[PDB]
RNA sequence: UAUACGUUAAGUGGAAAAGGAUGUGGAGUUGCUUAGACAACCAGGAUGUUGGCUUAGAAGCAGCCACCAUUUAAAGAGUGC
């Protein structure tokens, strides 16, 4: 998991979703594993 | 292109009753079961077949239409699957057995732990690492599948834990 | 070892029999990278060893425009730091004149940029002394032993007779690396000599 | 650091921006061009620093045709002092922007090289842009 | 299990005494069957593949040599060239091209000579080789 | 989509001039499998290969076998069919046609046998 | 608690940016595309060749050149594990 605002992918299995209405970045890698807040 | 725009069927020993414009049950030998929806979606069971309509070409009636099925609701995509979540333990001393339907527990404590059945559901348990939950919910079977493996989940600097027995695990590479 | 000795290895427990297989490929391509590079360092220093020699063969015939040259031949090997000057040629007894190639950049200058292909040439075999060439005259067996015999007692090995230069066509004269030439495809002519012919 | 070499007055008045470009709106020196959406005063560190970054990430990255140069200079003060006894000394230069207006065209390299070179660049800076090319 | 081995060769144990060592053969027992019935040249090279049965029922077929080891008696190289399409260490003939079909076309893998030489000639610039 | 008229059109022209042929499902069985059957088929000289379904049906007319991954062998055989059959399993013999003769199962197993 | 036509759902409205974003609705452009596309599922995903070099071994997957040709519906001298 990684806070920023500045959320994107890094790899393709990187995926991108939004969850309660804010935006997330799916992945296999918690070390890519994202959302804003 | 799609999941709803099916014509989802009506096999056999099967019993709609719409109670009223959107309570509804359901026999069959999977069992008796039965919910209460929303009044948008205009359901219809015809012969051997149930089929909808949503009013309004919109983001949530395809939500709907795609739980279009089998029993009730997402239990409309439910029913004629029939279902049950094995687990197979990664181990040592991890292990369990039954207290009757309930669960008796020994994996990775100073105490054991026990866990019960309360839904219908038939524990199994045909070794002291293979046991199944089995039901007709995905709800309630995956729940406790969840509930358990969150217990002594896997984990990654060792093949350890709970597991979904058809997961695939992060093998981070024990360390 | 299919040889068969039955050794009894050291193999490093909680350490996999691959993990420590491939280890022992690990320490054998290092000590094998270590003593290469070592070995390839000592290859720099042994044709280093001989180029001091090379150096030495020509700086005991170097006069002192070849001490100046050689000067600037060290800065080219960057060992020193201090305008055309090719090279010299001396009376040969034959009433001929030989190219006195007096130095390593004199050689150059004397063999490289001033004599001909296919000439006749020499160098002291293994003397410290410098080459020499009667450049685009074949040198017959009056003129190849006067040649021969002023290197044969202008080396340091001058009190030795038969000084056995590899004399043929220049065009098979190697030249390379740098300062790295050679005279092959010759046959040799044994040499003895006196001194104040050159004049 | 871009500059003038040589200046009249190393001071002027400070300035206002309003309107738009005038002209060097449009990429025809080079192929593939950026442009504003806004406007600003600039620094030949700011510039630079983005040249580097697109000449890195391109590595010798085609040819540019940089449209500005950062001629206008502006002062600043020495610090905890009150108002007056004279204008500011000159501190360092300027680059003044009006919207629609290129700053760099660019040729030589693909166009989605292009494209990431200059999202990298843009991204250095406080202003609002957009990618172009020729007609 | 693919092997690669002279014909002529026998035992040696670091190439398949692992290879079929979890098989568990007799290393210099098989390699003497495959001398027997190959009963040809030490230090050629023969392709030749084991196939055992659940049982420990091996049988094997062995093949022609590679073209890489039938060429490298031709042109003479060691290495194949260091940069093919940049240096060619190595040439050949379309008659060579006809003799090696000739020698393989059992075990080559196109219908018609002429598709047959397009594999060959894939391998033949695979190897960087030019052709007389 | 002219050059899906140039598909259509240039498999049209084979499958008009298509005056003997038997028609195969084709599934479950890896390409090596698949070059043994073209080996002995190609040294057979029945000229095997592998088309679609839709624009066979399409010839037809010009059905209910033809849905399913289809292929064909040419003649103007089987037998050797008949041998990769039995010997592996993974196939259907939906149809076939020589001269137009178009054929049943049990027709193409009688031509095949 | 006006009328008509659309908007948003954040209480935005009713406090603000860089930047983010399959949010949204609107227009508009543009290739695939019901000879049925895309996805899912099923079948295959092969041959010389483990391409050659180097490597103890480099065998699609240490690194270097090559990146061919064949069954071909198509499978790379290999996209990643």
């Amino acid at each position: 998991m990684k806070v920023r605002p500045s959320v994107k992918p890094i790899c393709e299995k990187c995926k991108v979703i939004r969850r309660k209405g804010k935006v997330m970045v799916i992945c296999e890698n918690p070390k890519h594993k994202q959302k804003q807040g | 292109s799609r999941v709803g725009k099916k014509l989802l069927e009506i096999p056999s020993d099967v019993t709609v009753t719409l109670n009223d414009n959107n309570t509804v049950a359901v026999k069959g030998p999977k069992g008796e079961l039965t919910r209460t929806f929303h009044p948008d979606m205009e359901i219809k069971v015809e012969d051997n077949v149930l089929t909808v309509a949503r009013p309004s070409d919109q983001k949530e009636h395809r939500a709907l239409h795609g739980t279009t099925r089998s029993l009730l609701g997402n239990m409309v995509e439910g029913v004629s699957k029939g279902f049950e979540r094995g687990l197979e333990l990664v181990g040592v001393g991890y292990r369990a057995s039954k207290s009757g339907n309930k669960l008796v527990l020994n994996v990775g404590y100073s105490h054991p732990v026990e866990i019960v059945p309360e839904e219908g559901i038939e524990i199994e348990v045909p070794s002291q690492t293979k046991v199944v939950v089995k039901g007709t919910d995905k709800e309630r079977v995956g729940a406790i599948a969840a509930n358990i493996r969150a217990v002594r989940s896997p984990e990654p600097y060792k093949g350890k834990g709970i597991r979904y027995e058809g997961e695939v695990v992060r093998r981070k590479e024990g360390k | 070892n299919y040889e068969s000795p039955t050794i009894t290895i050291p193999l490093n427990p909680n350490k996999t029999p691959s993990e420590n297989a491939q280890a022992y490929f690990t320490k054998y391509q290092k000590a094998k990278n270590s003593v290469a590079v070592v070995e390839e360092q000592i290859r720099l220093a042994q044709e280093e060893i001989e180029y001091f020699d090379q150096l030495i063969q020509q700086l005991s015939s170097a006069s002192p425009r070849d001490i100046s040259e050689i000067r600037e031949e060290l800065v080219e090997g960057k060992y020193l730091r201090p305008h055309n000057p090719v090279l010299e040629t001396y009376e040969s007894t034959s009433g001929l004149t030989i190219l006195v190639g007096k130095n390593n950049r004199q050689n150059e200058y004397l063999t490289t940029r001033v004599a001909a292909r296919d000439d006749i040439w020499l160098h002291t075999k293994d003397i410290p002394g410098s080459h020499v060439v009667i450049r685009s005259s074949e040198p017959d067996e009056q003129t190849i032993m006067e040649a021969a015999t002023i290197a044969a007692y202008f080396s340091k090995a001058k009190d030795s007779s038969s000084v056995p230069v590899d004399y043929t066509k220049i065009r098979h004269v190697k030249k390379p690396k740098p300062g790295f030439v050679t005279y092959d495809s010759q046959h040799t002519v044994f040499v003895t000599p006196d001194a104040d012919t050159v004049i | 650091m871009l500059l003038p070499k040589r200046v009249k007055y190393r001071r002027e008045h400070r300035g206002k921006m309003r309107g738009r470009a005038k002209g060097g709106t449009e990429v025809h020196f080079g192929e593939f061009g950026i442009q504003a959406l806004e406007a600003s005063w600039i620094t030949n560190r700011q510039i630079e620093a983005a040249r580097i970054a697109m000449t890195r990430y391109m590595k010798r990255g085609g040819k540019v045709w940089i449209k500005i140069f950062p001629s206008k200079p502006y002062t600043a003060k020495p610090l905890e002092v009150r108002m007056g006894s004279g204008k500011g000394a000159p501190e360092g230069w300027v680059a003044v922007v009006k919207p629609g207006k290129v700053l760099f065209e660019i040729s030589g390299v693909s166009e989605e090289v292009a494209r990431e070179a200059l999202r990298l660049a843009s991204h250095k800076l406080p202003i609002k842009t957009k990618f172009v090319k020729r007609e | 299990v693919k092997l690669q081995i002279p014909a002529g060769k026998a035992n040696p144990a670091p190439p398949v005494g692992p290879a079929l060592g979890q098989a568990g053969v007799n290393i210099m027992g098989f390699c003497k069957e495959f001398n027997a019935r190959t009963a040809d040249q030490a230090g050629l090279i023969i392709p030749v593949e084991i196939s055992v049965y659940e049982d420990r029922s091996f049988t094997f077929i062995t093949k022609t040599p590679p073209a890489a080891v039938l060429l490298k008696k031709a042109a003479g190289i060691e290495s194949g060239s260091g940069e093919p399409n940049r240096n060619k260490v190595a040439t050949v003939k379309r008659d060579k091209v006809r003799e090696i079909a000739e020698t393989k076309m059992p075990d080559l893998n196109a219908a018609d000579v002429e598709a047959a030489m397009r594999m060959v000639e894939g391998t033949a610039r695979s190897m960087g080789i030019v052709i007389e | 989509i002219e050059t899906k008229k140039v598909v259509v059109e240039e498999i049209a022209s084979k499958l008009k001039e298509s005056k003997s042929t038997i028609i195969v499902d084709y599934r479950g069985l890896n390409v090596s499998e698949v070059t043994e059957l073209r080996k002995q088929l190609r040294e057979a000289n029945v000229e095997f290969k592998v088309y679609k379904n839709t624009m066979t049906r399409r010839a037809v007319e010009q059905n209910d076998f033809l849905t399913g991954p289809n292929a064909i062998a040419f003649s103007t055989p089987a037998k050797v069919l008949n041998d990769f059959a039995k010997n592996h399993e993974a196939l259907e013999i939906k149809a076939g046609v020589i001269e137009g003769k178009v054929s049943t199962v049990e027709e193409v197993k009688a031509l095949a046998e």
